């Protein structure tokens, strides 16, 4: 049982219409391994994330579910003043059911001195899974022990 | 007893008594930055 | 589906003679806008279902501040048959834009009810004091809403009850509790940083009551400005149970 | 602090309504007062009490 | 004092031990919690900070 599931991101001066395919992501049910696989990025792609970040724009992530469609907003001001560093999260319920991601980065500042473009061409990014967590009930078998004892 | 310069144990009584009659009161605050380690010191009756 | 706006007095009771006509479909939403101008007045923005913004005190000054602002307010509509959690926000003069997006099956969950932060309440304290004498910051959120979601299936045992802790700025799940033999009224009650809601046990005939809070480290941020786009970091989540002999209407 | 323990009991001595009741509880708003330590509560339903 | 050039010494002698009590008194002082030196004491003086790009909305929808 392993699934893929469709990541595009967004780039654009101050809308959002225009949607890419970046790469391929594996996500097994049973074992809870998840993998990303993208593309590199081109030149122009590269000088055309530049200048928007200095637009201080908005950049949307798209991962379709099997449907419904799931949007994510992260400012690219910090990953461009940064170095690239995303944290993907997929949400999932007590079955096969997704709820959302959220793009998350480590630096979140903004500074904002310079990028060079020996920086941007690898992505780093790390794929996790938080399925739903079961909240503790009364421990009134300690306490009568306890009142015992 | 042991008699030293006498004037301790009064404004002590006095004080003692007036703090019993007034049991939770605001008097006024003072303007000088005071620690949290003084405040059993300086309420004393207020929760 | 017909939508009325009206403005009255109530220290006398006369309405005032300004009143804004209302047109296209109902009104979907509003907020009140904390920045003022005018006078001494506050602005009111409402939306359409055509997603458009309507302001009521229509004023060139407001309109002047609306567009300073523009990226600065968010809107999170919730539905409940739909069981789609979209998010809306302003570009430039007036327009809607969608940005975080959130679906939740229908036949699994149900939305029951959502509570958030109150616009008039303010912090004193912003930590607390720990065992020797190092402090413990909280984890303050003005712009965060909690969700509740009930099992649709109703069973002895198979019972789904769990609350959704969700940044309506940002589309991210801070914490997501579940229970497993709860059902019945549920009621949840927002704080300062501290969440309250009740329950049933099916299993054993009792009311449990369960207290949740969200606990920064030891270590505070900028703590100059507070804003959702910065800040990745997860708040320690703390949860007890307690007895409750009553309804809890 | 205090021991945990889960029992709570509902004390006769903290009950804000002596003798005046409500047949139905549909909700209660708080407001604040002015002094420092006061709240204003009115409890809606069936009937008003304040 | 001033008697000869010994005793010139020896009182400053006389003005280390109050020195080294001040000392004493200091560390009394700071072991019981009178100086405050710690985050807690600064923390109760912490002013919040200010909210910035408010949001809102709710389940009419
Ligand atoms: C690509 O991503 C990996 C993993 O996300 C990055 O590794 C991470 O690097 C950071 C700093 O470069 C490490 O932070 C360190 O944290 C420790 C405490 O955990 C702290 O004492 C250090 O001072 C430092 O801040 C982090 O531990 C490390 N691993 C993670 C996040 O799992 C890698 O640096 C990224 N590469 C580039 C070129 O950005
Ligand atoms: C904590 O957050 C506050 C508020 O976001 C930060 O203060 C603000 O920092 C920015 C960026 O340094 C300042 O912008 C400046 O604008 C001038 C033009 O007005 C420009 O010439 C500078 O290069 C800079 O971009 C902004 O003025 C400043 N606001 C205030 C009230 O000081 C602060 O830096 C943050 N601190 C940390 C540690 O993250
Ligand atoms: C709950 O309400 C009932 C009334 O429905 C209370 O019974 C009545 O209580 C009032 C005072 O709250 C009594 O009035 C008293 O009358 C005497 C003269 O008879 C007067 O000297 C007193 O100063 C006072 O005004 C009234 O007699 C009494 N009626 C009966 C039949 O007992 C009841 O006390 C209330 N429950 C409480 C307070 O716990």
């Amino acid at each position: 049982g392993t699934v893929g599931l469709l990541l595009e991101h967004s780039f654009e001066i101050d809308d959002s219409a225009n949607f890419r395919k970046r790469g391929s992501l594996l996500w097994n049910q049973q074992d809870g391994t998840l993998s990303l696989s993208q593309r590199q990025l081109s030149e122009e792609e590269r000088g055309r994330l530049r200048d928007v970040a200095a637009l201080n724009g908005l950049y949307r992530v798209r991962i379709p579910r099997r449907g419904g469609y799931v949007s994510s907003f992260v400012p690219a001001c910090s990953l461009v003043e940064s170095h690239l560093s995303d944290q993907l999260t997929l949400h999932v319920d007590v079955a096969g059911n997704v709820v959302g991601v959220s793009v998350v980065t480590h630096p979140g500042g903004c500074r904002g001195h310079e990028v060079e473009d020996v920086d941007l061409e690898l992505f780093n990014t790390s794929v996790q899974l938080q399925p739903p967590t079961t909240a503790p009930g009364p421990e009134t078998a300690a306490f009568i022990e306890r009142l015992e004892m | 007893m042991k008699g030293n310069v006498t004037n301790v144990l009064p404004m002590i009584l006095i004080g003692g008594w007036i703090n019993m009659t007034f049991s939770g009161f605001v008097t006024t605050k003072v303007p000088f930055p005071l620690t949290l380690r003084f405040k059993p010191m300086l309420q004393q009756g207020i929760e | 589906g017909m939508s009325s706006l009206y403005v009255f007095n109530p220290i006398f009771g006369k309405w005032s003679q300004v009143a804004p006509p209302v047109l296209k479909r109902p009104i979907l939403q509003s907020l009140l806008l904390p920045v003022m101008d005018q006078d001494y007045a506050k602005v009111l923005l409402l939306i359409d279902d055509e997603y458009k913004v309507t302001a009521f005190p229509a004023t060139r000054n407001v309109l002047r501040q609306l567009h300073e602002l523009a990226p600065s307010i968010f809107f999170y509509l919730v539905d409940a048959e739909q069981g789609r959690l979209c998010g809306y926000r302003l570009r430039k003069d007036l327009t809607t834009e969608l940005s975080w997006e959130l679906t939740i099956p229908p036949e699994v969950q149900r939305i029951v009810k959502v509570k958030g932060k109150r616009s008039s309440e303010h912090v004193h304290s912003q930590g607390r004091v720990m065992g020797d004498r190092s402090v413990l910051y909280k984890s303050l959120n003005p712009n965060l809403l909690a969700v509740v979601t009930e099992s649709t299936d109703a069973h002895h045992e198979r019972t789904f009850i769990g609350i959704f802790l969700i940044d309506g700025v940002t589309g991210r799940i801070i914490h997501s509790s579940v229970q497993k033999k709860a059902k019945g009224p549920v009621h949840i009650v927002h704080s300062e940083n501290w969440v309250v809601y009740q329950y049933w046990n099916t299993k054993a005939r009792r009311n449990e009551f369960t207290v949740l809070e969200l606990y920064e480290g030891t270590e505070q941020y900028n703590a100059t400005a507070f804003s959702s786009l910065d800040r990745p970091q997860l708040p320690q989540v703390l949860q007890q149970s307690y007895i409750f002999p009553s309804s809890i209407s | 602090l205090i021991p945990y323990s889960p029992d709570v009991q509902i004390h006769a001595e903290r009950f804000i309504n002596y003798n005046q009741t409500v047949s139905r509880m549909r909700g209660i708003y708080t407001a604040p007062s002015g002094l420092e330590s006061t709240c204003l509560v009115v409890a809606y339903g069936l009937d008003i009490y304040q | 004092l001033e008697s000869s050039s010994q005793k010139f010494l020896q009182g400053l002698v006389y003005l280390i031990g109050n020195l080294m009590g001040l000392a004493l008194a200091v560390y009394k002082c700071q072991s019981m919690g009178l100086l405050p030196t710690h985050a807690s004491d600064w923390l109760a003086f912490i002013e919040p900070p200010e909210r910035m790009e408010f949001s809102g909305g709710g389940l009419l929808l």
